[PDB]
């Protein structure tokens, strides 16, 4: 149970 | 014990003193199109802060835009990044990563104009399929391993790997795209960014870390093509977070011993035991048992036939590339942000 569509890739967490 | 292989070590060594003096020379010296010399098409991919657009040159060729809103690259690091991109991607030159053809700016975006791979990206075959017999993911992750090999030795690291980011070309090869999180470091780097399944321990840590994130990258990309899915996999970011600290990897009953201790030894927290990190560095890597059928120059030379070739139908062909919404570009009559871009 995760995810599993396109990921977004963050720039400052 | 398990000749050729250190004089093909000698050769490596060869081959990136060459690589790096012409980085270099294009590194200390990096506006060449405008927009209106070109047609937009569609869009093939999007982010919060723009769109990747397939465009044609009003000479015919195609090519794949990056448009970026310079007023939503607003935070401190998101404008940073964007620069990063810029001078890397201009300086760089490697058979599985993508070419910038064009840069420019205008009132109000920011564009990169970059060779047209029209094979998809590896994400939505994956998917689409389930997951990649061990020789199909190996043969890709082969290229990733010679890639961060010539990345790392100019001091760049990568930070997003991802099968979002790779894309396939007319011969099935990879060609890595979406240098937004690359960066020069020479020591470590502080900065909290990348894609949550993706990160390495350290990152999540706020511990300064280096190029070993990479080689963590790879072992979640190797499990992932091989599964199907991440080893670390959750609803939520901060569950997805928890799980990589602990690193506690199961693996799937099919994984075979040798791709499973290669991925302990990749998904390793402790850096003094990283791959990728050791005092052998890239070649505890490219020595490793799962790696033995692997002809690292035959990859790099592209003599070796790839799993499957992406069918096309002709030049501007989108069909392996999902659909997005469209939004028309606007440039404001006033310059945006022209400060923060200015050596854009
Ligand atoms: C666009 C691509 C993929 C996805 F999962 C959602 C939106
Ligand atoms: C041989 C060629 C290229 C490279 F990156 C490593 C080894
Ligand atoms: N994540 C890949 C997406 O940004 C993209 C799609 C198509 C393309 F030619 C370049 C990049």
């Amino acid at each position: 149970a995760g995810r599993t569509g396109r990921r977004q890739a963050i720039h400052d967490i | 014990g398990h000749a050729k292989k250190g004089s093909e070590q000698e050769s490596v060594k060869e081959f990136l003193a060459k690589a790096k003096e012409e980085f270099l020379k294009k590194w200390e010296s990096p506006n060449t199109a405008q927009l209106d010399h070109f047609d937009r098409i569609k869009t093939l991919g999007t982010g919060s802060f723009g769109r990747v657009m397939l465009v044609k040159h009003k000479t015919g060729n195609h090519y794949a835009m990056k448009i970026l809103d310079k007023q939503k690259v607003v935070k401190l690091k998101q404008i940073e990044h964007t620069l990063n991109e810029k001078r890397i991607l201009q300086a760089v030159n490697f058979p599985f990563l993508v070419k910038l053809e064009f840069s420019f700016k205008d009132n109000s975006n920011l564009y990169m104009v970059m060779e047209y791979v029209p094979g998809g990206e590896m994400f939505s075959h994956l998917r689409r399929i389930g997951r990649f017999s061990e020789p199909h993911a190996r043969f890709y992750a082969a290229q990733i391993v010679l890639t961060f090999e010539y990345l790392h030795s100019l001091d760049l690291i990568y930070r997003d790997l991802k099968p979002e980011n790779l894309l396939i070309d007319q011969q099935g090869y990879i060609q890595v795209t979406d240098f937004g999180f690359a960066k020069r470091v020479k020591g470590r780097t502080w900065t909290l960014c990348g894609t949550p399944e993706y990160l390495a321990p350290e990152i999540i840590l706020s511990k300064g870390y280096n190029k070993a994130v990479d080689w963590w990258a790879l072992g979640v990309l190797i499990y992932e093509m091989a599964a199907g899915y991440p080893p670390f996999f959750a609803d939520q970011p901060i569950q997805i977070y928890e799980k990589i600290v602990s690193g506690k990897v199961r693996f799937p009953s099919h994984f075979s011993s040798d791709l499973k201790d290669l991925l302990r030894n990749l998904l390793q927290v402790d850096l003094t035991k990283r791959f990728g990190n050791l005092k052998n560095g890239v070649n505890d890597i490219k020595n490793h048992k799962w790696f033995a059928t692997t002809d690292w120059i035959a990859i790099y030379q592209r003599k070796v036939e790839a799993p499957f070739i992406p069918k096309f139908k002709g030049p501007g062909d989108t069909s392996n590339f999902d659909d997005y919404e469209e939004e028309e570009i606007r440039v404001s009559i006033n310059e945006k942000c022209g400060k923060e871009f200015t050596e854009f």
